[PDB]
């Protein structure tokens, strides 16, 4: 089974260097035609750069002598060498491998989110939401949890470490002053929380920060 | 460079029908060896881009027949037979014959359902948030369609217009709805000036808004 995985992005200031890491296994390593493509805000793709069987790389003129292609066979590492950064370079790096023949991008890794910015890293804040006073309207109870004030992206959100997937809702990050807000919501029966725990875990890996708030009843 | 147009920009459909997209080149996608490296891919929410079609029409291993590509020289096709709810998301074609390869900017493919009211849910700060000095009023607005709503928050009676924050989801799959987050932020010290919150949901389903509300004098 072939497997692509990404790591390695984060924050940096403009102009300065950055080198992706992409672990393949699953096929032979020096074989075939390893790229990367990237994905920008407005979620348009755009090939960055390849490196075929025999070693010719290639490139785009918007990013040809500041970005480097490289294997390692012995490892099957692929390499994405990032220098002279530029905001226009922020996006999600995917690293693909090739169908055959220089036809299609067979295979994608989950790519890995280069942020170029001058802006302060910055941990989020996790607020629990709970209803303000109980009544009525059937017998199903939305709770929520606010990631507020965060700095870059992404972030992870799950409810009881993943054992509550259904009726969930995570609302994409919108970005007002240099900051990041999200939220999530999970829908749960009545006779169930708050006996029954109810907590978000949120994960910032940018600033290092994992926060596991417990949705409590609200007080007076 | 090559450039690659799609249209439309997003496309509706209802469960089982077909749809269509095109993809035109600004110049031949055939190749001197006699090829036209046309491709076609799907994205869906929170996932990697996925090879469906590749040499204009043919189907990359797991794809199903439903999926069928055609086309030469610049104008290509995509057509969906049968369409299900798992089939959304945004689909883009590549082109390969000319270096750099290029994306065309993407299709979004909607489903169609049935109209669907908002269950809309309010929140006050949280003890920790105001304990920060700041105060931000939830409310959730889950399950609906279409797409279009409109969220209006009063305190104490009047509509408040700065200050808000709203984020759509994407199309959900498993029921073809959408859900909306709408946050009103404010100092706390402002906030304990005031006793009734709102926000009132403004959808298609009704011609009346959808209100909820709490009072902070009660508990
Ligand atoms: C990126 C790619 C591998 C690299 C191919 C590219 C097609 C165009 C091309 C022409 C070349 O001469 C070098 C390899 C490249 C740059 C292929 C498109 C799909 C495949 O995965």
């Amino acid at each position: 089974e072939v497997k692509l995985v990404e790591s390695g992005g984060g924050l940096v200031k403009p102009g300065g260097s950055l080198k992706l890491s992409c672990a393949a296994s699953g096929f032979t390593f020096s074989t075939y035609a390893l790229s990367w493509v990237r994905q920008t805000a407005d979620k348009r793709l755009e090939w960055v750069a390849s490196i075929v069987s025999g070693g010719n790389t290639y490139y785009s003129g918007s990013v040809k002598g500041r970005f480097t292609i490289s294997r390692d066979i012995a490892r099957n590492i692929l390499y994405l060498q990032m220098s002279s950064l530029r905001s226009e370079d922020t996006a999600m790096y995917y690293c693909a491998r090739e169908y055959y023949g220089y036809v299609g991008l067979a295979y994608w890794g989950q790519g890995t989110l280069v942020t170029v910015s001058a802006a302060k890293t910055t941990p989020p804040s996790v607020y629990p939401l709970a209803p303000g006073s109980a009544a009525q309207t059937n017998s199903m109870v939305t709770l929520g949890c606010l990631v507020k004030g965060y700095f870059p992206e992404p972030v992870t959100v799950t409810w009881n470490s993943g054992s509550l997937s259904s009726g969930v809702h995570t609302f994409p990050a919108v970005l007002q002053s240099d900051l990041y807000t999200l939220s999530s919501s999970v829908t749960v029966p009545s006779s169930t929380w708050p006996s029954e725990t109810v907590t978000c875990n949120v994960a910032h890996p940018a600033s290092s920060t994992k926060v596991d708030k417990k949705i409590v009843p609200r007080d007076c | 460079d090559v450039v690659v147009t799609q249209t439309p920009l997003s496309l509706p459909v209802s469960l089982g029908d077909q749809a269509s997209i095109s993809c035109r080149s600004s110049q031949s996608i055939v190749h001197s060896n006699g090829n036209s490296y046309l491709e076609w891919y799907l994205q869906k929410p929170g996932q990697s881009p996925k090879l469906l079609i590749y040499k204009v029409s043919n189907r990359f291993s797991g794809v199903p027949d439903r999926f069928s590509g055609s086309g030469s020289g610049t104008d290509f096709t995509l057509k969906i037979s049968r369409v299900e709810a798992e089939d959304l998301g945004v689909y883009y074609c590549f082109q390969g014959s000319h270096v750099p390869p290029t994306f065309g900017g993407g299709t979004k493919l909607e489903i169609k359902r049935a109209d669907a009211a908002p269950t809309v849910s309010i929140f006050p700060p949280s003890s920790e948030q105001l304990t920060s000095g700041g105060a931000s009023v939830v409310c959730f607005l889950n399950n609906f369609y279409p797409k279009d709503i409109n969220v209006k928050w009063k305190i104490d009676g009047s509509e408040r217009q700065n200050g808000v924050l709203n984020s759509w989801t994407d199309q959900d799959s498993k029921d073809s709805t959408y859900s909306m987050s709408s946050t009103l932020t404010l100092t706390k010290d402002e906030y304990e000036r005031h006793n009734s919150y709102t926000c009132e949901a403004t959808h298609k389903t009704s011609t009346s808004p959808i209100v909820k509300s709490f009072n902070r004098n009660e508990c």
